[PDB]
């Protein structure tokens, strides 16, 4: 789960 | 018959969940020591590994057909079988699945290992985009320095898996198709259980777009005195390399320069973190504290002892665009940042906190429903929280913002630094799933994919490349999501939706009502607040367990994705900036660029  | 049936498959499913945890925990422990260490051996391992479980899930899926799940009682049941029979990538023959692996890792390490030589000196070549080429784009306002730099990342970082990244277009069209879907675009969008999303997010997309052109215009205005007319045109799209950020994505890093009011406060907090001793450590511990403060969940010892909150000093090639991760057991939860001292990166250790908070809020769920209600429901729980954090009213209670006065002009200010922010990345989300959709629904000619990337830019966003482009050259990759496989509508939905979160925690916790001068919504602070924290409890407890209208209906009982919130939060921005515009004679639109031929 990633940032933008 | 059917009644003896469904009770041996609730027991087939509890079974099946647990065993598909712990051979996901497997999983991810390979891919967290490939992301944390980059090396041939750990590639092969991830790699290996995901192939094993690909095998599992065939086998998974083919079971499912044994049962008869759509005549079962319990939409539980039904629901669970359903996710079960979802392969995706799984679905492919074993090479097709091992080559796509091999194809996804040569992006991912690509981006990851990029290196360029310092603008200064050619002998300095080891400048990596996290933190030195990013350092240069933020700070840095020599224009032909900024091009440098732009075009060295671009060749490096884009260009360069243009091969790789066909064949990974076609084994992921192939992927869906033997799913069923039309393309990746259909496997993708099924995340979102709702067959008019699209539309959904075009109509939302069309109300916010003219509140885009009025900041698009007067940011072009304002650079326009910086730079001159030499750099930058009064009509045409905006040179990108300017904006403070690699893909133009958000504009906050240029605020200095393009703020309304610039003899009032600009919120900068950087300096005072530097001045007052922060680490890495103290971010993440002050986030975890404005979790706990909400009454949410502590972050566990495994998240302290296992984390990596730092850019390693050893010589290894890793992957350090942020990320959080779930391990499917319990309290193994971890964060790979490799933080620095700034406000911005304060932001970011609470969005990655945000996923941590909700893998622990739902890790009693059975497997299958340990995700987010929709994919942008995971990326907006932290954001909701640094909506809160990036206020005068916190960040004055923390001490990081001093001999601050919220008159109107500052107001004006802060709320244009968040629509820098929130604002301008809306056309840019859009058009990074716009861009692989039309890839993968065939819609676009191989002959035609990099001005197809621009044009979207273009069209959308109104930016350009510094520099002339062609399809001779590959850009898209460029931007990490793109190289590592990751769908990003999630964000467009995210910064949609994380709105209507952020409004109703405020409405919750006392700290905004419309009718009260005092409590704006743009200086609200949900720190403290039990309130808040109880329907992000409701909400993010239930995972995937439920549609998710279903659990934007725990948050606050409304069952609509809507800019409603979004438009409300910016409208003081809206009245202001329109009447600025015109003040100013502001010229709005942009014609067609010329900076990528064909
Ligand atoms: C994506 O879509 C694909 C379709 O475009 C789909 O592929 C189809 O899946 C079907 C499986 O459900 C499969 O249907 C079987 O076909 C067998 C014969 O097919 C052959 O000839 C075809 C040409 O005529 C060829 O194209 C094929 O390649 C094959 O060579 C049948 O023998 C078979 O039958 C058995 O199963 C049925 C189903 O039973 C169901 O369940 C219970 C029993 O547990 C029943 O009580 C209930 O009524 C229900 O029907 C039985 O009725 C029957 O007695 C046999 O046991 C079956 O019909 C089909 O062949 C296949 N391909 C095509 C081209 O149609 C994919 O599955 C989709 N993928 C995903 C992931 O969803
Ligand atoms: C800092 C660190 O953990 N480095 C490891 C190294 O010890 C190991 O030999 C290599 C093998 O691929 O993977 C990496
Ligand atoms: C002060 C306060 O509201 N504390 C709440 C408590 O009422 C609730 O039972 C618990 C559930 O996890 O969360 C916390
Ligand atoms: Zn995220």
């Amino acid at each position: 789960y990633i940032h933008p | 018959a059917l009644v003896k049936e469904e009770i041996q498959a609730k027991e087939y499913l509890e079974n099946l969940n647990k065993e598909l945890a712990k051979r996901t925990n497997v999983e991810t422990e390979a891919a967290w020591a490939y992301g944390s260490n980059i090396t041939d051996e750990n590639e092969k391992k991830k790699n290996e590994i995901s192939a094993e479980l690909a095998k599992f899930m065939k086998e998974v899926a083919s079971d499912t057909t044994k049962f008869q799940w759509r005549s079962y009682q319990s939409e539980d049941l039904k629901r669970q079988f359903k996710a079960l029979t979802k392969l995706g990538y799984a679905a492919l023959p074993e090479d097709d699945y091992a080559e796509l692996l091999d194809t996804l890792s040569a992006m991912e390490s690509n981006f990851a290992k990029v290196k360029v030589c310092d603008y200064k000196d050619s002998t300095k070549c080891d400048l990596a985009l996290d933190p030195e080429i990013e350092e240069v784009i933020s700070k840095s306002r020599d224009h032909e320095e900024l091009a440098y730099y732009w075009r060295e990342f671009y060749d490096k970082a884009g260009t360069a898996v243009r091969s790789q990244f066909e064949r990974y277009v076609e084994l992921n069209t192939k992927a869906a198709k033997l799913n069923n879907f039309t393309s990746g675009a259909e496997a993708w969008l099924d995340e979102y259980e709702d067959d008019t999303f699209e539309q959904q997010l075009e109509d939302i997309f069309a109300d916010i777009r003219p509140l885009y052109q009025q900041i698009h215009g007067y940011v072009r205005f304002r650079l326009r005195k910086h730079y001159g007319d030499a750099v930058v045109s009064e009509t045409g799209p905006i040179p990108m390399h300017l904006l403070g950020n690699m893909w133009a994505q958000q504009w906050s890093e240029i605020a200095d320069i393009v703020s309304p009011f610039p003899e009032k406060p600009l919120v900068d907090v950087s300096a005072e973190m530097e001045k007052q001793g922060y680490t890495p450590l103290k971010m993440f511990q002050m986030g975890d504290d404005f979790f706990t403060s909400m009454n949410l969940t502590k972050l566990p010892q495994d998240f302290w002892d296992k984390s990596i909150i730092e850019k390693p000093t050893d010589g290894r090639d890793l992957v350090c665009h942020a990320s959080a991760w779930d391990f499917y057991l319990t309290d193994d939860v971890r964060i790979k940042q490799c933080t620095r001292v700034t406000q911005d990166q304060l932001f970011t250790v609470h969005h990655e906190l945000g996923h941590i908070q909700y893998f622990l809020q739902y890790q009693h769920q059975p497997f299958v429903y340990r995700t987010g209600a929709n994919p942008g429901f995971h990326e907006a729980v932290g954001d909701v929280l640094s909506l809160s954090v990036s206020t005068p009213k916190h960040l004055e209670k923390i001490g990081l913002l001093k001999d601050y006065v919220r008159d109107d002009e500052a107001r004006i200010n802060q709320l244009f630094l968040t629509a820098l922010d929130k604002i301008v990345f809306l056309p840019f989300a859009f058009t990074m799933d716009k861009y692989r959709w039309s890839l993968f629904r065939g819609e676009v000619d191989k002959a035609n994919w990099n001005c197809a990337f621009w044009k979207l830019r273009d069209e959308y966003s109104g930016i350009e490349p510094p520099v002339v482009r062609s399809e001779k050259d590959f850009d898209a990759p460029a931007k990490y999501h793109i190289s590592a496989d990751v769908e990003y509508l999630r964000y467009l939905v995210s910064f949609i939706i994380q709105f209507q979160f952020y409004k109703s925690a405020c409405i919750k916790a006392g700290q905004y009502d419309p009718d009260n001068v005092e409590l704006p919504l743009d200086n609200c602070d949900i720190y403290g607040s039990a309130a808040a924290g109880a329907a992000f409890h409701n909400m993010l407890s239930m995972g995937a367990s439920k549609p998710w209208p279903d659990a934007l209906e725990a948050f606050n009982g409304e069952r609509i994705m809507s800019g409603k919130a979004i438009a409300e939060y910016f409208e003081p921005l809206r009245v202001w900036l329109e009447a600025e515009n015109i003040k100013n004679n502001v010229h709005i639109g942009w014609t067609t660029s010329n900076k990528c031929v064909s």
